[PDB]
């Protein structure tokens, strides 16, 4: 729980990013020209007023001050919104030089520094989505061997939340080889955007091919999630870290919000909206009041903060 | 890089010597005050001056520096031996020091290269043409080699210096014999500032070949 302080490049000849600082001083690792690379910055408030008065008169870009003690990704995230007035935002920079002990912001993606003028643009959305993230264990089927979509309606839903231009991505825990005859069975690759497999287990991450008989166009969904805990517990995580990874591996850059929909509270960490799936061995049909949920989570931002 | 701000500390030392001298008593760039005769003593000064900025760096713990001291200009080879256009000596208490000018002057003449080499640039137009769109100083890259190669000459001799200086005549004759002391060696007191020296920064060697 601290105080925090902001950069804001006066001339944002690179936009929506941000980057966090263990040192005023440690501008001195970013040197000539490289600044200009960032659109904001975060701070730890200073301990000596004389910083923040060094600060307060320096005119090479503008800044905010403000008290969060909710040491939460995207609580952060909405304070800094609301500072700047802005509905999305870009990632995170990082540095050999390694960031401050923040590491309560594990979890999430790290940018190498250098990669940001490697960085190219997305054809995929014509504006700036929000995402929603979803799994197939007792999630949407009908729990029995062979399962109804929980409505029809949901069904065409799915295709028409394209309209709002909103991403979709289901990472089934369940086991890989048998969802390629779910989607036989009941196929939304017309409907969907991103898989994802194989996500039921943390693993020992520690430094101690697909599509041979149909030609499906999937992949390895590799296990490079990390412990990341180091702890005795039981839980495993929708990770935003890989999710991210794969996003960008398909080019999506920018976001407005992502939602998770799921069965285990346990795995959000911090989501901005979690949906826990009612269990249904039969089609409930109960979707109305999903969509609505889902629609005015949506429509949060359209005040311009989400509240 | 880790490596660029590097590169940057050592343009800032780098600078940081040029400019004072740069300034005071500076009439005329480096060629043209040392192609003749012209305030021999002026040239004597300013090598004097550079010997005290390195001894300053080098050892900056004590800022104190012994102003008395000789100074002569030659201009023949049997005033002169190669590899040493500069020669400390000590004639009953009289510490002087002696160089070939011309020597240093052709030295001064074949910096006329262009870094036509290696990669640069990320050519884009984020790179350049972006910033094309939307948003007495005179001073150059040969005369900044020029002025690094000379400070890099007077490293040699100071070293020679102060070694003479703290193990007496035998040791100078001998390290001139044989500079293998030079040879591979940043250990020493910290008081030497040894990242100050600039032996530490770049490598060379030759190949035998046929």
């Amino acid at each position: 729980q601290s105080k925090w302080i902001c950069l804001r490049l006066n001339d944002a000849i690179i936009k929506r990013h941000v980057l966090v600082l263990s040192e005023y001083a440690d501008l001195k690792y970013l040197g000539f020209e490289k600044y200009k690379f960032f659109e904001y910055v975060i701070f730890q408030f200073c301990n000596d007023p004389q910083l923040c008065k060094i600060i307060e008169n320096n005119y090479n870009y503008c800044m905010q001050i403000f008290k969060a003690p909710a040491d939460d990704m995207r609580d952060i995230r909405h304070n800094i919104k609301r500072a700047f007035k802005t509905p999305v935002l870009g990632h995170m920079c990082v540095l050999s030089n390694k960031p401050p002990m923040y590491s309560f912001l594990k979890e999430w993606f790290l940018l190498p520094h250098y990669k940001v003028v490697s960085l190219k643009s997305e054809s995929l959305t014509w504006g700036f989505p929000h995402v929603v993230v979803f799994d197939l264990d007792s999630t949407l089927i009908t729990e029995e061997e062979q399962v109804e979509i929980r409505d029809p309606f949901v069904y065409d839903s799915l295709q028409e939340l394209h309209e709002m231009g909103c991403v979709l991505v289901l990472w089934s825990y369940g086991s890989r080889d048998h969802v390629a005859h779910s989607m036989r069975d009941v196929d939304l690759e017309g409907y969907f955007d991103i898989i994802i497999s194989e996500g039921s287990t943390v693993q020992e991450e520690r430094s101690d091919i697909v599509d041979y008989n149909l030609k499906k166009r999937f992949i390895e969904n590799k296990f490079v999630f990390d412990i990341h805990n180091h702890r005795s517990d039981n839980n495993i995580p929708k990770s935003p870290k890989i999710v991210i990874k794969y996003l960008s591996d398909k080019n999506v850059n920018f976001f407005k919000s992502i939602t998770l929909v799921d069965d285990l509270p346990t795995n959000n960490y911090a989501y901005d909206f979690y949906v826990k799936v009612k269990r249904c061995p039969t089609p409930v049909q109960d979707w109305e009041h999903y969509h609505n949920e889902i629609i005015q989570n949506i429509m949060d931002y359209e005040q311009y903060f989400i509240k | 890089s880790l490596e660029s701000y590097e590169t940057l500390k050592i343009k800032l030392a780098l600078s940081k010597y040029m400019a004072m001298l740069s300034t005071l008593e500076m009439t005329q760039p480096l060629l043209e005050i040392f192609r003749n005769k012209a305030d021999t003593r002026q040239i004597a000064a300013v090598v004097f001056s550079t010997l005290a900025f390195i001894h300053n760096r080098f050892h900056p713990l004590v800022t104190n520096f012994t102003n008395k001291m000789e100074f002569v200009v030659t201009e023949t080879n049997d005033t002169s031996i190669p590899g040493e256009p500069i020669l400390f000596t000590e004639n009953e208490g009289v510490l002087l020091c002696s160089v070939d000018r011309p020597s240093i002057v052709k030295m001064l003449s074949r910096e006329f290269d262009t870094e036509a080499l290696v990669n640069f640039e990320n050519d884009n137009c984020n790179v350049r043409i972006a910033k094309t769109f939307g948003a007495d100083f005179s001073i150059t890259e040969v005369e900044a080699t020029q002025y690094l190669t000379l400070l890099l000459t007077v490293e040699h001799a100071y070293l020679h210096y102060y070694i003479f200086k703290n193990y007496g005549v035998f040791e100078y004759c001998k390290s001139l014999t044989d500079h293998s002391l030079f040879t591979n060696k940043l250990r020493s007191t910290m008081s030497t500032k040894t990242s100050n020296l600039l032996l530490s920064k770049f490598k060379f060697t030759i190949e035998d070949f046929d």
